[PDB]
């Protein structure tokens, strides 16, 4: 379950049925995957060493792009569909065209990115519709089973993903074209300090800037909504779902720009030894030598923990709040030894106002 | 060659005017806002020993190629032929030489 | 794919033979036919003289900048001292050479090198420049020009180089920046044109009488 | 430089900067340096004319219309406004508002004036008068460390002032989702109370802060109050046992308080920190103190207003003026479209072919534009930069015109001294003489164009031949003296 | 040489522990008293790479001194006439040589 | 990223600010150690210019010929010269000394289990400072040397100048 309201409980099974299947994929960075362009910079010829919120290469991506004709199931809504959103992910989302009456039709999931998911807390969504990219962040008071459904074909239910019949009071809202006739396309989510940024690309796998949105508070859980449609899975002849999603990390990236500007291939600087390699030779095809790696000290493998056993309490909460505090003439002194102490106890009962210190640090 | 690499490791032990020299004390006292000085410190210190000993390196193995060079020419010169220079294979009245592998150069046995 | 296998460089060459005094006799291969080989070798003589100074380096027209250089100015002094004398014996080492390609050279007057170059059968037009009197220009022969059209970055290079820096429209040139940088890599104070006059002059007094260069006796 | 002879007399003195000949003289600290070859660095362009360029008129930031609004929010919910695309004056806005103090951390006052940024972020929040001491930098009090922290590794300004006491109301207003679940309504306190926050705690998505009423019922002996949380959240790890006098004695996590619970790890609410740019994470609520006795599947989980603890109030006035913190945050510094007015510049277009000094929307420097026509710059892309952090060229914001920036010309002069002759033979590697005269200095001495450059006060007669030269330029010519 | 002049230009761009590589933004950012400290780690770090640059550059020339005088050693006693040396000229029976000018060098052809 | 700072991610970081210095210093090392390697391999190249060996060779019986012992100074005496041609002669050199580039990779070799600890090769090649071996085994230079020494003593005698050596 990811709300709190009980909008509807029409075709719902419960009874075990264990079938969920994430599908894995080997992320390939090598020619432009999970890059984007910088804000104000044109590399034309060169190659440049760049750090920045990254997919990590070598790693696997997760179709989540769940499929349904009319039954909701109960797994569909906890772990590991309601998965992690810790620093950012990038997607990348196949774009399934739909051939009614001789018109295209351009339909894919819709991603939900929030914390707590009602109506107190920020909900960023995005949802196309025919080629329209609706992107909005509001206190949505959204179902307990969310829904999505098909416009080119109706299925057996109605759209139910939210429950607000007036419009909450929220801060972003903004509507955003593409080129509707496209294969993939590739969506780079992450934050920083407090504030919701996020990339787009269409045609080309490097991306470019949309937008950024402030929020004040982190973002924990994002879910990719299941989707329910007709003509998709009818007897599996027909097209598919592929929202593929990876997280995000901050590694140095090198960056290999043409005479155009674009982005042609990239190396993840931290993968393997032959990219360590590239990355130090600042280039793709180094010439035949012999390389010394360093950064190769063994990784520890358990922990030890010695203590003196139970030792008596100090009480310097005790000594300290006295009631017979002296002169700076004659100052007292109480010398502690063989006692365990805890720092915030003793912080917190004392009425405490400021605690510096020189040459040393509180932590 | 062992007293040089025994003085470049005694060099990690200096602290260059900071409150240690070793990065764990640093790294377990100070907190990245007074750490980084003396981490700095503790740098410009290191990077300056090793400037020295590569400096010092360059010239010791340029003084091991002119030397190499010699022993090439006392190769060519003494052990396969006999040229006419005086006092250049050994001292006094030179008869031929031979060769034998040593660590680290070669062994002339003039006679 | 990748092989690990064993590097033997060099080995000798056997020759199948005996090794015992047979009525008196050991066992040798005496070389029945012979040819001419040759074999080229380059040393390096030369180098290039590179001048840095501070106050475009360090700090290029700042006047903060120039104002706390002046603590480490004796620095600025011991850096452009140092360069001047490593340039000044690379110029004692070059005028060492250009004496000792010529120390008991003599030439006749009487030499009009455009037509009489190849005397005895062998060829010494690509070896000797400046076919004829108008040895004034360029002595340089026609086998040196393989070398330096090979390589353009010569002192003529970088001459011509500094020379198209102030007008132009490309920037991907690194000698510009270098040179607006303050580093900048001066000509020798002898000329290429005339070293190869030099080693002209040498090659002709070894073949042409007085054969001086080849222990006065004629080449062949 | 001066001299002095065996009486303590000046007798002689050097300018050092008047020309190339006292330079020589300052740099060999000599009067009479001996015959060789100088090289006199300090030979920049100097710019001709000043390119400035800034976008056309773009409406007022009014930040003290925001800074002097009478609604003053408290240090545990700070407001922020992000201000773009406008033009403000730094003397004006300092002048209006009643400012105490206004110092900056890496970075000053002098550069804000007639200066781009690509955005000024704000924060405000009333400070109370205990906590004063609080906002100094890198200070680990209460404010700064649940409430509001201020980054160090960024330029950033810090402003103090203050509002009258009347037409001043304070705002409070907690933002934490999880403290709004569980029954929290707004505040109960006077006028010109500031309250802010000692502890911040974070809970997972599945806290329910209520225990089991199937439990519950068999808790006979201190039964914690129950309630019935909504779906996906995972109950308090209450559990029964015996205490060797009791036949069912029943004990919950965080007794008696996360505050001050013995054992905190079990505790699922722990105490956190904060970061830059985010508010406190919530209120550690009293498990035990809050709920309802007896509730069996049939009342929501909620928690009384005396549950959530750990904040204290205080007042803002002070000589009936409530002070009030401002922290000025600049990111994109000299670059963007908000830039300062205070150095007012009328606009100025780009010129070509001459080294000027420029102002392109932010970025400073000089160099020489030659115009171009390239189109790689796309809607986003507007500045063109080479391969380690150097402009090369840029594209106009109005006239979409593409530009190369050139780097001026920074070359050396040479001299060529001799002892007997008072002048100087100058070179100029690498140069025509029609460059030297028109774009570099007029010649009052007779010049000539050579191999190596252009020669000043020297004849071009280079047919001669000298076997001895103590003047050496290179490439076989020398300047001898006669 | 070419290598030599770049990673001293590409010395122009290390930060040395202060805020900006360039003295630019420095002087653009900082009004002549918290832009001291950054400047002094500038002039500092590009002092020590000047020297280190120098000393390298002693060191080759140094070397390019020894080698030039091996091919005056060898323009006197291969071109000019012929020592009874074996193997100094070329590899195997030597003949003759000839001298030919190189860039920075000269160029033997032994036959 | 060893010496400098060992396992240090802070220390590590800081030190990307004076990454251009150790580009320079490995850079130094490495043209340093390529001349070593040219220089070792001018050095066997000249060991053998006109050298020219018998196959009918077998090293192990005929050995001193014209009353003179070179059976010291000659290795792999007779038709196994494939494991070590290290003379009689040279194994006084390499057991005076025990510090060879075999004492290296046999010093360096145990360092992983071991109980002892006032060793300082294996802390220096933990603190990034290591001595590795040469492009030419001694083994093959030794081979060298007695190459040559036979070739001056048989016939052919390439170098003695093709005449007995008494
Ligand atoms: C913000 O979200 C909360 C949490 O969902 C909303 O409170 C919930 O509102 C719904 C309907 O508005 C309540 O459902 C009702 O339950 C009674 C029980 O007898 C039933 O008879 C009604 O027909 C209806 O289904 C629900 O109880 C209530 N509380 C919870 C904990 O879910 C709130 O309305 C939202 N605010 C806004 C402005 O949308
Ligand atoms: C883009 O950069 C490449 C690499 O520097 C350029 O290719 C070089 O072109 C020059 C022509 O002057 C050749 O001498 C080099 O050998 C080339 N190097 C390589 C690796 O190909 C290419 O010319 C540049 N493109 C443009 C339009 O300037
Ligand atoms: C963004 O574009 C979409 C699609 O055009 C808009 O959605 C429609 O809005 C109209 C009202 O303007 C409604 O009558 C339709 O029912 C909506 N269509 C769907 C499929 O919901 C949307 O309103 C636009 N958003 C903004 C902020 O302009
Ligand atoms: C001996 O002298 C004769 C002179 O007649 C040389 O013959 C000439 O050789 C040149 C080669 O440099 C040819 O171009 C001429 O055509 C030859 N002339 C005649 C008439 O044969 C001959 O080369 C000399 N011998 C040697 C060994 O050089
Ligand atoms: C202060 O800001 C204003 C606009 O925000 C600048 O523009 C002047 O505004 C006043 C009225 O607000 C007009 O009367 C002037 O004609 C405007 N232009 C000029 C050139 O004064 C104003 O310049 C700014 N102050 C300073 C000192 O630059
Ligand atoms: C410079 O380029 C910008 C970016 O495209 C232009 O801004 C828009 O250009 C499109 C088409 O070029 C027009 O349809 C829009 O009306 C423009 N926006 C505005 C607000 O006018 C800009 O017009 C270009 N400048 C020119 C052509 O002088
Ligand atoms: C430069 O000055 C020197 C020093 O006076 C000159 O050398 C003197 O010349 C005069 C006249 O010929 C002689 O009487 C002196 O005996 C010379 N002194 C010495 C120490 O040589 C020199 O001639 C001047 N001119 C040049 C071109 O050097
Ligand atoms: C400095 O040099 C530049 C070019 O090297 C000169 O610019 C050109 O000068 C010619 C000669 O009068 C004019 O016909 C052109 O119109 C000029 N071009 C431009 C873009 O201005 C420049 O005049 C020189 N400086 C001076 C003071 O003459
Ligand atoms: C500098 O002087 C030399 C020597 O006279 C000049 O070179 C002559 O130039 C004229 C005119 O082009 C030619 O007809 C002669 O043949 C050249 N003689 C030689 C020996 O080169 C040179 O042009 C002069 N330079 C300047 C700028 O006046
Ligand atoms: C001359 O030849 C005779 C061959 O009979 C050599 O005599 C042999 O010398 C070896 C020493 O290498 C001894 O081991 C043999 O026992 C000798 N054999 C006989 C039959 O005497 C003799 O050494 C040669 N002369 C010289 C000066 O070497
Ligand atoms: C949720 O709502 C549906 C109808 O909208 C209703 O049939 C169902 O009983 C509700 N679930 C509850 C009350 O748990
Ligand atoms: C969708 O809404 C219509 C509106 O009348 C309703 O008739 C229909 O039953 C709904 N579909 C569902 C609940 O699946
Ligand atoms: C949209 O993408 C397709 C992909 O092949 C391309 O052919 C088409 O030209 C694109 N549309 C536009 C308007 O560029
Ligand atoms: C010996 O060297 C020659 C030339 O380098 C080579 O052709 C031959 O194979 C070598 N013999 C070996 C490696 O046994
Ligand atoms: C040397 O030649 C002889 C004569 O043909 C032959 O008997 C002998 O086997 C050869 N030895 C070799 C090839 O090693
Ligand atoms: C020597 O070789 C040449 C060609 O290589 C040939 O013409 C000539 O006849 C040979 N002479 C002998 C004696 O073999
Ligand atoms: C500049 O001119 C010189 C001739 O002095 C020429 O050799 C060089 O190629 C030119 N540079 C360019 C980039 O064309
Ligand atoms: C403050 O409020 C009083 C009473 O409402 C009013 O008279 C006064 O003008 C107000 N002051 C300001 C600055 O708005
Ligand atoms: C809030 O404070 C006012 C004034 O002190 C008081 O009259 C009122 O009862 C308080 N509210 C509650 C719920 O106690
Ligand atoms: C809270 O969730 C994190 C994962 O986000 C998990 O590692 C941790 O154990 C959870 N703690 C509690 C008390 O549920
Ligand atoms: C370690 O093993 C080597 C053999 O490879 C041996 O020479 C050496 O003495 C051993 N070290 C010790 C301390 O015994």
């Amino acid at each position: 379950v990811i709300g709190d309201f009980n909008c509807t409980n029409f075709a719902i099974n419960d009874l075990n049925t264990t079938i969920p299947r994430i599908s894995e994929y080997v992320v390939d960075v090598s020619y432009g995957l999970g890059t984007y362009y910088i804000l104000d910079r044109v590399y034309l010829n060169t190659t440049i060493l760049f750090t920045g919120y990254f997919p990590k290469s070598g790693a696997n991506f997760r179709d989540l792009s769940l499929k349904g004709t009319t039954k909701l199931s109960t797994l569909w809504y906890q772990k590991p569909f309601l998965s992690d959103f810790n620093n950012g992910i990038f997607s990348r989302v196949k774009n399934t065209k739909l051939y009614v009456n001789k018109t295209l039709y351009s339909e894919f999931s819709t991603i939900v990115i929030g914390s707590v998911f009602i109506n107190n807390s920020y909900t960023i969504v995005v949802q196309p519709h025919n080629g329209v990219l609706e992107i909005t962040a509001c206190q949505y008071t959204m179902c307990e089973y969310p829904h999505t459904i098909c416009k080119s074909i109706g299925s057996s239910r109605n759209e139910s993903w939210h429950f607000d019949k007036s419009e909450p009071l929220c801060l972003f809202k903004k509507n955003f074209t593409y080129n509707v006739s496209t294969d993939w396309l590739y969506f780079h989510f992450y934050q920083e300090r407090g504030t919701f940024y996020a990339y787009y690309a269409d045609s080309g796998m490097p991306t470019t800037f949309l937008f950024s949105l402030y929020l004040g508070t982190l973002l924990s859980h994002y879910y990719v909504l299941p989707l329910t449609c007709n003509a998709i899975s009818s007897n599996t002849d027909n097209e598919t779902l592929q929202y593929w999603v990876t997280p995000l990390s901050k590694r140095q990236y090198l960056l290999k720009f043409d005479d155009r500007g674009v982005i042609t291939n990239a190396v993840d600087c931290s993968s393997s030894f032959f990219s360590e390699i590239q990355c130090k030779t600042k280039s793709l095809l180094p010439n035949t030598g012999v390389y010394d790696l360093s950064g190769f000290t063994v990784k520890p493998v358990a922990t030890v923990h010695r203590r003196i056993p139970d030792l008596p309490d100090c009480d310097i909460d005790k000594w300290l709040n006295n009631f017979n505090v002296p002169s700076p003439l004659n100052w007292e002194r109480k010398i502690f030894s063989n006692c365990n102490f805890n720092l915030s106890t003793l912080l917190r009962l004392v009425h405490t106002d400021s605690f510096s210190c020189n040459n040393f640090d509180e932590s | 060659n062992a007293q040089a690499l025994n003085s470049l490791l005694q060099q990690l032990f200096n602290k260059f005017g900071a409150i240690s020299s070793s990065l764990q004390e640093i790294l377990s006292r100070l907190d990245a806002l007074e750490a980084q000085v003396q981490i700095d410190r503790l740098i410009n210190g290191r990077l300056t020993a090793l400037n020295a000993y590569v400096s010092q390196q360059l010239s010791d193995i340029s003084l091991v190629k002119l030397g190499a060079a010699l022993a090439m020419e006392k190769v060519n010169e003494c052990v396969k032929s006999q040229s006419p220079r005086i006092n250049f294979c050994g001292n006094g009245n030179h008869i031929l030489s031979l060769v034998q592998n040593a660590p680290y150069g070669l062994l002339f046995m003039h006679f | 794919s990748y092989r690990f296998v064993t590097f033997e460089p060099f080995n000798v060459s056997f020759v199948n033979d005996s090794i015992e005094s047979v009525g008196g006799l050991y066992e040798i291969k005496i070389p029945t036919n012979f040819t001419i080989v040759g074999q080229e070798e380059f040393i390096q003589t030369n180098s290039p003289k590179v001048t840095i100074d501070c106050s475009l380096f360090v700090c290029s027209n700042y006047a903060a900048c120039h104002d706390l250089l002046s603590e480490y100015g004796t620095f600025c002094d011991n850096i452009n001292s140092i360069l001047d004398e490593v340039n000044g014996l690379l110029d004692t080492t070059q005028l060492h050479v250009a004496d000792t390609l010529m120390q008991g050279v003599t030439l006749s007057s009487n030499l009009n090198t455009n037509l009489h170059f190849d005397v005895d059968n062998i060829n010494f037009k690509s070896l000797v420049g400046c076919l004829g009197p108008h040895c004034g220009s360029s002595s340089r022969s026609f086998f040196e020009d393989l070398l330096f059209d090979k390589v353009k970055l010569s002192d003529v290079g970088f001459v011509e180089a500094y020379n198209n820096c102030t007008g132009g429209s490309e920037i991907r040139d690194l000698l510009c920046v270098q040179s607006f940088n303050g580093i900048k890599v001066l000509p020798p104070i002898l000329s290429e044109s005339q070293i190869s006059g030099y080693t002209t002059a040498a090659t002709v007094a070894a073949m042409f009488p007085p054969w001086s260069a080849a222990a006065g006796i004629p080449f062949s | 430089l001066l001299k002095f002879d065996d009486r303590g007399v000046i007798t002689n003195a050097v300018d050092c900067s008047s020309s190339f000949f006292s330079e020589i003289q300052c740099k060999t600290k000599s009067l009479l340096p001996n015959t060789g070859v100088y090289d006199l660095s300090g030979f920049t362009v100097k710019p001709v004319a000043t390119v400035h360029r800034r976008i056309p008129d773009l409406p007022d930031c009014d930040i003290d219309k925001w800074l002097n609004n009478f609604n003053v929010p408290s240090p545990l919910n700070w407001e922020r406004k992000i201000f773009s695309n406008c033009n403000f004056n730094l003397s004006t806005l300092l002048r209006l508002v009643h400012t105490d103090s206004f110092s900056c951390n890496n970075f000053d006052e002098s550069k804000i004036y007639g200066s781009c940024f690509k955005s000024i972020v704000l924060d405000k929040f009333a400070i109370p008068n205990s906590r004063r001491s609080d906002l100094q930098l890198g200070s680990s009090g209460f404010l700064q460390s649940s409430n509001y922290k201020i980054d160090t590794t960024s330029s950033s300004c810090q402003l103090y002032y203050s509002l009258p006491a009347i037409n001043v109301t304070i705002n409070n207003y907690n933002p934490s989702s999880w403290n709004r679940r569980y029954g929290f309504n707004n505040f109960n306190l006077s006028s010109h109370s500031v309250v802010y926050s000692r502890y911040c705690f974070s809970v997972n998505n599945t806290f329910c802060p209520c225990a089991k009423p199937s439990f519950a019922s068999s808790c006979k002996s201190h039964k914690p109050p129950s309630a019935s949380c909504p779906i996906g959240t995972n109950y308090r790890s209450c559990e029964s046992t015996t205490v060797l006098d009791h036949t069912d004695w029943c004990r919950c996590s965080c007794l008696p308080d996360p505050i001050t619970a013995y054992d905190p790890r079990s505790c699922s609410q722990k105490k956190s920190l904060v970061g830059v740019g985010e508010h406190c994470a919530g209120f550690g609520v009293d498990e035990e103190k809050c709920g309802v006795l007896d509730g069996s599947y049939n009342v929501s989980c909620l928690c009384s207003t005396d549950a959530f603890l750990g904040w204290s109030y205080d007042t803002c006035v002070s000589n009936n003026r409530c002070n009030i913190f401002s922290n000025f945050i600049l990111n994109g510094i000299n670059s963007g479209t908000t830039c300062s007015n205070d150095l007012l510049q009328p606009n100025t277009e780009v010129f070509t072919d001459v080294c000027v000094d420029y102002d392109l929307y932010g970025i400073t420097g000089q160099g020489i534009f030659k115009e171009v026509s390239a189109v790689y710059y796309n809607s986003w892309q507007n500045l063109l930069y080479d391969f380690n952090g150097n402009i090369i060229g840029f594209k106009d914001f109005v006239t979409n015109k593409t530009y190369n920036i050139f780097p001026c010309y920074a070359g050396r002069v040479s001299a060529a001294f001799h002892q007997n002759a008072s002048s100087l033979a100058l070179l100029y590697r690498n140069l025509k003489c029609s460059y030297v005269l028109n774009n570099i200095s007029l010649a009052t001495q007779p010049y000539f164009d050579s191999y190596l450059g252009c020669v000043f006060n020297a004849d071009n007669l280079t047919d001669y031949s000298v076997s001895s030269c103590a003047l050496r330029m290179g490439s076989g010519f020398c300047v001898d003296y006669n």
